[PDB]
């Protein structure tokens, strides 16, 4: 799950990823570009496309992206389309076999980014799908913690429902 | 046709961003300096200095999240150069400069060298990202926010790396840091003995040959007593340290 694997047409096809071009992305992938082509940073295609890019998503992982690369500081595809609050890219990560509890380098999960950034209905999806409430980041802090600290009041209610049961 | 020596300093002398050196702090944030410092070159050079504006670390480092890395724990220039054609940056210089809509928070300290500011610590804490400029500052933030037209990475070339800065301006560059490159003071820097301390990034600005040896002109974030006056030269040529592998540029919008 640790990448590394770099080069010249790597860089174009990171490049296209995370500029949104789905026809540059679909052309190197029919002609051979590594779909997890990466880089000293750990960063692949499909990290670059979980910032809001669904289509180029979609193709990633018909060329058998891998959905649980982590980059250098652990992250996920699943931890930044939670961040950004690409709701359903994150459905599809999910369908493709995404780990709902992936932990970071700093221990952060992808239910803490949602609570941390607002996204409530990502929280809500993660939550059914899995995620662990109590589990605490770098700082001893909860997902429900992080809603409380940032003033999402509706994610902290959800949150502290859910440990209610 | 590329000339032995090249320096963006004496190129486009009325771009004074070029010349200056920031410091990050007790804060990892060298992904966001090197990111800032080289936009900011970029918008005086690819407006003939019509607009010369130093570009918000802060803006960057606090608004980004976690597409550009972990804020003061490291970070990721090519998700940086992204935010900045996204959602773009605002102004803001020096800490306690008043320099621009966010000028820099954390304060300034020594790095790697004895001087009279307190010495660095460990990485801080990451600052909020407060979507307001300082209250004397005017126009709002919105308004002063400025726009990449594009980003894109450099080939693992030595040719092509100069060429780009001969034409465009200076870019962001990253390399593997070993525990001999903290005492440089002088010369061109070529890795010898000590232990690795972690990849970093820094602007690249011009290269030439001093002692015989090809080398690269960079610009560091960690102030002026460090360094030779806060930059450094690296041997040119042969990737040393991954200098050439990790390099990101990106044009302005000319709006």
């Amino acid at each position: 799950h640790h990448h590394h694997h770099g080069s010249d047409l790597g860089k174009k096809l990171l490049d296209a990823a995370s500029a949104g071009q789905d026809d540059e992305v679909r052309i190197l992938m029919a002609n051979g570009a590594d779909v997890n082509a990466s880089n000293s940073y750990g960063r692949t295609p499909l990290h670059a496309a979980a910032n809001g890019h669904l289509e180029i998503v979609d193709v990633l992982l018909a060329y058998g992206a891998d959905v649980n690369a982590s980059d250098q500081w652990g992250y996920t595809p699943l931890h930044l389309a939670a961040a950004e609050g690409h709701l359903e890219i994150v459905v599809v990560l999910l369908a493709n076999g995404a780990d709902v509890n992936a932990s970071s380098k700093r221990g952060n999960t992808p239910l803490h980014v949602a609570a941390q950034s607002g996204h409530l209905e990502i929280a809500d999806v993660l939550l059914a799908h899995g995620a662990d409430i109590n589990a605490n980041d770098y700082n001893g802090k909860t997902p429900f913690d992080l809603a409380i600290d940032n003033g999402n009041a509706d994610i902290a209610e959800v949150l502290q429902k859910a440990a209610k049961l | 046709k590329l000339p032995a020596s090249f320096d963006a300093r004496e190129q486009w002398p009325q771009c004074p961003t070029i010349k200056e050196i920031r410091d990050q702090g007790s804060c990892g944030s060298c992904w966001a300096f090197g990111a800032v410092e080289a936009i900011s070159d970029r918008i005086c050079i690819h407006t003939n200095a019509h607009v010369s504006v130093e570009v918000s670390a802060e803006d960057l480092l606090t608004c980004c999240g976690s597409m550009c890395g972990d804020g003061c724990n490291g970070g990721y220039p090519a998700e940086a150069w992204n935010f900045w054609t996204r959602k773009g940056l605002v102004s803001g210089g020096l800490y306690e400069s008043h320099v621009g809509c966010r000028p820099y928070s954390i304060p300034p300290c020594e790095h790697h060298v004895n001087g009279s500011r307190p010495p660095c610590t460990g990485e801080g804490d990451t600052p909020k990202c407060s979507k307001i400029c300082e209250p004397g500052y005017s126009p709002t933030y919105k308004q002063d926010k400025h726009y990449g037209y594009n980003s894109y990475s450099v080939s693992n070339s030595e040719k092509d790396i100069m060429a780009e800065i001969y034409k465009n301006g200076p870019v962001e560059g990253a390399f593997s840091v070993y525990s001999d490159f903290l005492l440089y003071k002088s010369g061109v820097y070529q890795h010898v003995t000590g232990e690795m301390m972690g990849g970093h990034a820094i602007r690249i600005l011009g290269w030439g040959v001093e002692n015989g040896t090809p080398y690269w002109l960079v610009a560091n974030s960690w102030n002026t007593d460090w360094g030779d006056n806060g930059f450094f030269k690296i041997l040119r040529g042969q990737d040393h340290c991954g200098i050439e592998s990790e390099v990101v540029a990106g044009i302005p919008r000319t709006d």
